[PDB]
């Protein structure tokens, strides 16, 4: 049941640029990098 | 109590949706009329009378941190569902060990106890399914909601250790290669 | 929730404020809704202190 | 569109605006003192972004007389200047107001 | 059992274990980097525990085109090289692989 739990638990790319300056920034999310 | 508790969760839960509120709400300062003022003018008529009283109390006192703020609530909402539960203490009290001990055992669910970004009600709904004494149930859906990535484990083991020690007992670890006799037992307990 | 905030913004029988930090002559006095850079601030020895961050 | 003062240290000034609007960057602010005997007002430039609708700033005069809560507008435009055939001939400040005749020009 | 990567900066790079997992110090790990063009087996040795199940190490390979989430699997045993008669008249790399045979030295 756990096992099955789980199974049945388990049941395109973009991010914001949090910060910036001087040159250089800050991005959130995308985990695909 | 029961009501208070739904009230109490709830306005945890609204609390902890917004960060600016927590941010203003943790200045230390003597005065409090302002704050109870704030209170008033955001939704005073949503909640009972006594709970309002305590949540009154509670924002006058000067708190050192935010995060203690953000605690107290779920705390009293604690304490007052397991007042409302004692009012077959000793019966809860294993229930509720045994069940922490047992699903902790199962390390798979424990890795999915990882909660972070998931959906606010889905992984309550998974849980309750996945696993009964009525108030330990509710008390495990009320932990289950409240954390933000932190240990479950650890969380049911201290939400028994208070769970004992509301009560004049302490806990004490024991490890033998087999169950005793009940007398020899009861004899322990004695010593 | 835009306009409790802007409220209690707005909303600010004499302003007190408390002493947090001392040593080598440096305090964090706070619980002053109306600030002023560079006042002079009165403190209750007689001494005087003036105000050089916010 | 109204800004807020959070934190002054110096001559930078923070300052937070509504999520909807947050001006991009070298874009001048206005903002008044009330004092009676120091009353000026202060042109400020963005300088960086600090995220939550923060900005850092950077005071064009003396930053002596502020408090929190002024209200802050904005232009939409970098700092301007004027520029002719007849302006030779004129002394000038930062801000390109002149000093000899105060008031000439606003039509270059 | 194996962990994950949670942070890369550098050389250095740090995983994460389930409980009673953690090895100890100095102990050889492996991990995988695919790509089209750049596919390798990353070698990394233990170097301080940070606690809370995790363990800061660095490596022996360059770490350019890694990607967070990738297993880290684990040897339980320390660097080794073959020894013996037969490594005389040879070429060998840190790791102990012969560079004049890619084959040669791998049962002594």
């Amino acid at each position: 049941x756990x096992x099955x739990x789980x199974x049945x638990x388990x049941x395109e790319e973009i991010g914001t640029v949090i910060d910036a300056g001087d040159g250089i920034a800050h991005v959130e999310g995308l985990p695909s990098v | 109590l029961t009501n208070l508790a739904d009230e109490l969760a709830s306005v945890a839960k609204l609390l902890l949706s917004e960060t600016a509120l927590n941010k203003h709400l943790a200045e230390p300062t003597d005065d409090s009329a302002p704050k109870v003022r704030l209170l008033e003018r955001l939704l005073s008529d949503k909640v009972s009378a006594t709970t309002l009283d305590l949540l009154r109390t509670a924002v006058s006192n000067r708190w050192s941190t935010e995060s203690n703020l953000i605690d107290a609530v779920e705390h009293t909402a604690r304490l007052a569902l397991l007042k409302r539960a004692e009012i077959e203490v000793d019966e809860v009290e294993e229930q509720l060990f045994r069940f922490g001990r047992v699903l902790d055992a199962e390390p798979r669910l424990s890795a999915l106890l990882s909660d972070y970004t998931t959906p606010a009600e889905g992984r309550v709904a998974l849980l309750d399914k996945a696993l009964v004494n009525q108030t330990a149930a509710a008390l495990l859906s009320q932990t289950v909601g409240l954390l933000r990535g932190e240990r479950a484990d650890e969380a049911v083991i201290d939400l028994a250790e208070l769970a004992v020690s509301r009560r004049g007992e302490v806990v004490a670890h024991v490890s033998a290669a087999a169950e005793l006799s009940d007398a020899q037992r009861t004899r322990l307990t004695e010593v | 929730i835009e306009g409790a905030i802007e409220d209690y913004v707005s909303s600010f029988r004499e302003e007190i404020g408390t002493v947090i930090d001392a040593g080598d002559g440096i305090a964090h006095v706070e619980g002053l809704p109306s600030v002023m850079t560079q006042e002079l601030l009165e403190f209750p020895g007689g001494v005087l202190g003036v105000a050089l961050n916010l | 569109t109204a800004g807020r003062v959070v934190r002054i240290t110096g001559p930078v000034v923070d300052v937070e605006f509504p999520r909807g609007s947050v001006p991009e960057l070298f874009n001048a602010l206005h903002a008044e003192i009330t004092f009676g005997a120091l009353a000026k007002t202060l042109t400020l430039e963005v300088a960086q972004h600090l995220g939550d609708s923060l900005v850092r700033c950077i005071s064009m005069q003396p930053t002596d007389g502020l408090v929190r809560g002024v209200e802050v507008t904005d232009t939409g435009a970098s700092i301007s200047v004027p520029v002719g055939d007849g302006v030779k001939g004129h002394v000038f400040n930062a801000l390109g107001d002149c000093l000899d005749d105060p008031g000439y020009g606003k039509d270059f």
